[PDB]
DNA sequence: GACTTGTACTGGAACTCACGTGAACGAATGTTTTTAG
């Protein structure tokens, strides 16, 4: 399944938290 | 703060002769008294009430003087609500033989409010009439009662057995009197002032809500390093809890002191060993084993920020901010800092800027030094009286949880068919909990959540009562009003009657 | 028939997760009472 953590399998890979970009 | 309550009432005869469907207003002012005391006494608000009679036989006032000022008693005084004033309304009070004039009734009224007063702070004073203006009376000294009751700054009210305001001259004559006097005292917003029996029964049948008045928290809301306007936060919403808990006492004897608690610790030892507090260090779990870590060495390397800080990380559109993603247990409201009018004119700019653009404020929150840092939402919230932010919190990454749940509208065996979609559409348009107001302005709400008291409270409340007047007796059943409350109208069940049938024809629901 | 070895089933216990109650501690903020000048 596209997006799936290679670590979890079952739970989707959560993007890394930027914080905040201003546009 | 403090408020002191000069409850006076009729024991003559003309209550007693009455129809016995009516309900004879003794009886009925019994009542409202009685539940006027239990809603005292459950909601401690630190009120003063004091009880007195007119109409009696026996004669107990500081003043007597002559014919005047007789068959009038105060069998309480200013004192705080207990259950003894309860036992005593139940029991020891009883309808009487004579006649009193309910003039010289409140000029005792006026002379114990005014002397048993002093050494005390009372925001308010108020003096409640229950008669049924069946008894003949002169009037004489109505200008000083007015320029006294206008002088001391004492409210009055009244309470009779018929809403107005088939009767008799006099009670006509009784109602052209108070009515003066409700005028002349307040004026025409007075008139509304005089309640009945049932309808205050109808008010008083339901326990004072828990209310706790929430402590101002002041910060400054700052946007970068330069701009700060300064903030007070209070707390709108959160979960109401009983503020008094249950203390365990001894069976026989029922003292707290009489039984402790204390607990110890011990090790794995067949001996079973014990050991002392300041022998043991608190560790964690690193996957299959345990890695001590003291509590110093965890203040050392703990998460140290700076407390009260209020600062707006961005801006974002509204849109992206869901009402699914809300956290916490409360809402903050906030204000402009009190008696600041630069305060006030920063805030409504940032809010009506806000609200203009459709944006929000995801802000960062911490209530003090050792409080944890949150990530927050912050949106304008504009009313005609007044205008405010409105803070909730927002979830972190770890908050989050990845669930994947099955398509409904691609399945090919749940897939309802067009009978069912209608019935299903009949069903809620007949099961509405809002009606238009005849097309033309906009809804109304036909059951509102929102101003239905706690009903646990309510229960607590009745089952204390119950046990204090009754200690053998077993506790009672809940009290019908609270299932009429706690359910919708009979209108919308009527309604939905064959729309239901409807839909357990059509659905072939089985229990497996 | 009695014992020994091996296989299969399975109902309950253990564990984890989540919520609610009660208590202590710091911490604050405000408000009330007592004492000094």
């Amino acid at each position: 399944c596209p997006g799936e953590s290679l670590i979890n399998p079952g739970f989707k890979s959560k993007k890394p938290a930027g914080g905040v970009d201003f546009d | 703060n403090k408020a002191a309550v000069v409850l006076c009432m009729d024991v003559g005869f003309t209550m007693s002769n009455s129809i016995p469907g009516i309900e004879s207003p003794f009886e009925q002012a019994k009542k409202v008294i009685t539940m006027f005391v239990q809603r005292q006494v459950f909601a401690e608000n630190k009120d003063e009430i004091a009880l007195v009679l007119f109409g009696t036989d026996g004669t107990d006032n500081p003043l007597s003087g002559g014919d005047q000022y007789q068959n009038i008693t105060v069998h309480r005084h200013l004192m705080l609500p207990d259950f003894d004033l309860l036992e005593d309304i139940e029991s020891k009070i009883q309808p009487g033989s004579q006649q009193a004039d309910f003039l010289d009734a409140l000029i005792v009224s006026m002379d114990v409010i005014q002397h048993e007063t002093i050494g005390k702070k009372f925001e308010k004073r108020h003096i409640e009439i229950f008669t049924d203006l069946s008894s003949r009376f002169s009037k004489s000294q109505l200008d000083i009662i007015i320029h006294s009751l206008k002088k001391c700054d004492i409210s009055l009210q009244f309470f009779l057995p018929f809403s107005l305001g088939g009767i008799t001259e006099q009670q006509k004559e009784g109602l052209e009197i108070v009515k003066m006097v409700m005028i002349s005292l307040e004026g025409e917003d007075g008139l509304d002032e005089i309640y009945s029996f049932s309808e205050s029964l109808r008010k008083l049948c339901v326990f004072k809500k828990i209310e706790r008045h929430s402590i101002h928290w002041p910060c400054r809301l700052t946007i970068g390093s330069n701009l700060s306007i300064r903030i007070a936060a209070y707390k709108s919403i959160l979960q109401e809890r009983v503020k008094k808990t249950w203390t365990v006492v001894d069976a026989k004897t029922l003292k707290k002191e009489d039984i402790q608690k204390e607990t110890v610790y011990c090790l794995n030892d067949d001996d079973e060993t014990e050991v002392l507090k300041e022998d043991i260090i608190q560790g964690f779990r690193y996957g299959s084993d345990i890695v001590p870590f003291s509590k110093v060495d965890e203040e050392q390397m703990k998460y140290k920020s700076e407390g009260k800080c209020f600062s707006v990380l961005g801006f974002c559109k509204s849109s992206q901010v869901q009402r699914r993603f809300f956290m916490g247990n409360q809402v903050l409201k906030v204000f402009a800092a009190r008696d600041d009018e630069a305060a006030a004119v920063a805030l409504s700019s940032l809010i009506h800027a806000l609200d203009d653009l459709d944006m929000v404020a995801i802000v960062r929150y911490a209530y003090d030094k050792r409080a944890n840092p949150q990530v927050g939402v912050a949106f304008p919230h504009i009313k005609h009286n007044y205008e405010c932010l409105v803070y909730v919190q927002l979830p972190f990454m770890e908050d989050l949880r990845q669930y994947m749940f099955s398509s409904l509208k691609n399945s090919k065996k749940y897939a309802p068919t067009e009978a069912q979609l209608n019935a299903v559409d009949a069903l809620i348009d007949s099961m509405s909990l809002a009606k238009k107001d005849e097309k033309t302005d906009t809804l109304e709400d036909l059951f509102p959540t929102t101003k239905i008291p706690n009903p646990r409270f309510q229960r607590l409340f009745q089952c204390l009562l119950h046990r204090a007047l009754h200690p053998r007796e077993p506790l009672p059943p809940i009290q019908q009003h609270i299932w009429n409350m706690l359910n919708p109208p009979a209108e919308v069940t009527t309604k939905s009657q064959i729309p239901l049938s409807k839909i357990k024809t059509l659905f072939p629901l089985i229990e497996a």
